[PDB]
């Protein structure tokens, strides 16, 4: 039974430490509430065209979908996760298979995952930065010292 | 040790059947206990063997000792991962995957889940310096040649 | 004349010496003793930086 | 038998396991059976709340249907609150092999025994000490900057050009 006026309270997680994590994992969890009290409603999640079946937790109304990606592709920016019910999800496969526009089908709701980028180690190590600034300071003093002693 | 008729196994290669050299390969073994008695999964093994002589081991990969129990009419999945040497690419190898399991009574059964010759593939993922450096020379050789021709004539 | 020479020699000697100690410590601690146990790195960096400056002070004449 | 066949893998997406940081657990389900599985349930009780802290993700979930020759994924984030060896045991998955058929119980892969490191080893190895360096430069400003000006101010008074 199609959810009427679905109210959602989305929460998302994203990998921010590449040194420990082999990949960048995104997790979108939705505790969906329906006006018709429709429990156990099948849901699907579409990410940039890739279809992921939304997971249903044991607690009523909680939903989760998690899709992983490689570090070299998990570029910083914004991610928009779209969802479609079983009725609409059937149309989406037809549109994709028939190469019709995927935007023509409106999604039940959208969740945006704001990825700020993962840490790939310092661009220039602070120690190297520390050494140069001090080394530059030494040379200037060395430039000063020689001037006096010359 | 022959494969007991009460046990059914499967192997699924996560990233397809391509075995790229110097890259992690992952596959998942499945075990089904159709018998009436318990089955204990001892350890899973993999090795490389000569295509023309399966009796000659080339590389033996560390065994994964599972020592896990699969009761009757229950399924179990086991992950095994290994990294093939970089130079092996572009040459075939006889890849063997064996599952070792025993019944409570002390009988040992072995199942060669995957017994086929597999090819390690060549890769060009990026234009690293070696690609550029051979780009500088060929252009540079012509640049000296083209410039050299102008001066001489 | 002595007061200016006395003072300015004190400051520039003071200023030059402090820079060399810190700069030497940083490089030695994080580039030469990068693989040493912090006390062992601490012992060597501080000693080498201070000890070398002690020897370099006489090595500047 | 052309019933459903689900191969499950419970694997860790962390190169190391370090206390207090985020630990990744990925459950991957592959439907190598010819018929689509129905009412797939996965339960992971192997993690007590005392040791691992759930940051995001539900250990226990259910899926309505899985098509044949297809796969599904599921990830959960945990934080090891302590340091010490842990045996990452197997999970349990129940699904129906055939429409109105017997429930098939299956076990997911087991990572095995994995060691968890101590935090103080990591911060000294991969945590950037931005703020420490900035304070260090200010900490060394009084030792260097003031004497240089004190010298320079004297130079400003006697360095009269000829």
């Amino acid at each position: 039974e199609a959810c009427v006026e679905p109210q959602i309270t989305p929460s998302y997680y994203t990998t921010s430490d590449a040194v420990i994590s082999t990949e960048t994992v995104f997790i979108v969890e939705i505790s969906l509430t329906c006006k018709n009290r429709v429990q156990n409603m099948a849901l699907y999640a579409d990410v940039s065209g890739k279809q992921f079946p939304v997971t249903r937790g044991q607690d009523v109304g909680r939903y989760q979908v998690s899709w992983s990606l490689d570090h070299k592709s998990a570029h910083a920016g914004t991610y928009e996760v779209r969802f479609f019910d079983e009725e609409s999800y059937s149309l989406l496969r037809k549109a994709q298979r028939n190469n019709e526009d995927i935007s023509i089908i409106p999604p039940l709701f959208t969740v945006s995952v704001d990825h700020r980028g993962t840490w790939n180690g310092p661009w220039v190590s602070t120690e190297v930065l520390a050494a140069a600034i001090g080394l530059v300071i030494y040379y200037l003093a060395f430039s000063a010292k020689s001037h006096i002693q010359a | 040790p022959e494969a007991s008729p009460s046990a059914d196994t499967t192997i699924l290669f996560v990233k397809g059947e391509d075995f790229p050299a110097n890259n992690i390969v992952k596959f998942l073994v499945g075990f089904t206990n159709k018998g009436t008695e318990d089955f204990i999964v001892e350890s899973l093994d993999a090795s490389f063997r000569y295509p023309q002589d399966y009796q000659f081991y080339i590389q033996n990969f560390t065994a994964l000792p599972l020592n896990t129990v699969v009761p009757p009419q229950r399924q179990a999945t086991f992950e095994y991962s290994f990294i093939p040497a970089e130079p092996m690419g572009g040459r075939p190898f006889g890849l063997v995957i064996n599952l070792n399991y025993k019944d409570l009574n002390g009988n040992v059964f072995q199942d060669a889940v995957f017994n086929q010759t597999v090819t390690i593939i060549e890769r060009e993922d990026g234009l690293d310096g070696e690609t550029i450096f051979m780009y500088m020379f060929l252009a540079g050789l012509g640049l000296l040649v083209v410039v050299g021709l102008h001066q001489l004539l | 004349k002595n007061e200016v020479a006395d003072y300015e020699a004190t400051t520039f000697s003071i200023f030059y010496n402090n820079t060399l100690f810190l700069v030497l410590v940083i490089v030695a601690s994080f580039f030469i003793l990068k693989n040493f146990n912090p006390t062992v790195n601490y012992i060597l960096s501080i000693s080498a930086s201070s000890g070398l400056i002690a020897l370099l002070s006489t090595g500047s004449k | 038998e052309e019933g459903a066949r689900l191969l499950a893998s419970k694997s860790l997406l962390n190169r190391y396991a370090v206390e207090g940081r985020d630990l990744t657990l990925q459950y991957n389900i592959y439907n190598v059976g010819s018929s689509a599985a129905l009412d797939v349930e996965l339960s992971d009780d192997s993690f007590p709340p005392e040791d691992f802290g759930i940051v995001s993700g539900m250990l226990n979930v259910k899926w309505d249907r899985i098509a044949p020759a297809s796969n599904v994924s599921h990830t959960v984030v945990l934080r090891p609150l302590k340091a010490g060896y842990f045996n990452f045991t197997s999970a349990t998955v129940t699904y129906l092999a055939q429409e109105d058929g017997p429930v098939v119980i299956g076990f997911t892969s087991a990572p095995g025994q994995g060691g968890i490191l101590a935090q103080r080893e990591f911060d000294r190895r991969f945590s950037p000490h931005f703020l420490d360096w900035a304070a260090f430069g200010v900490m060394t400003l009084p030792s260097i900057g003031i004497p240089l000006l004190l010298w320079y101010s004297s130079k400003r008074k006697y360095d009269t050009p000829k």
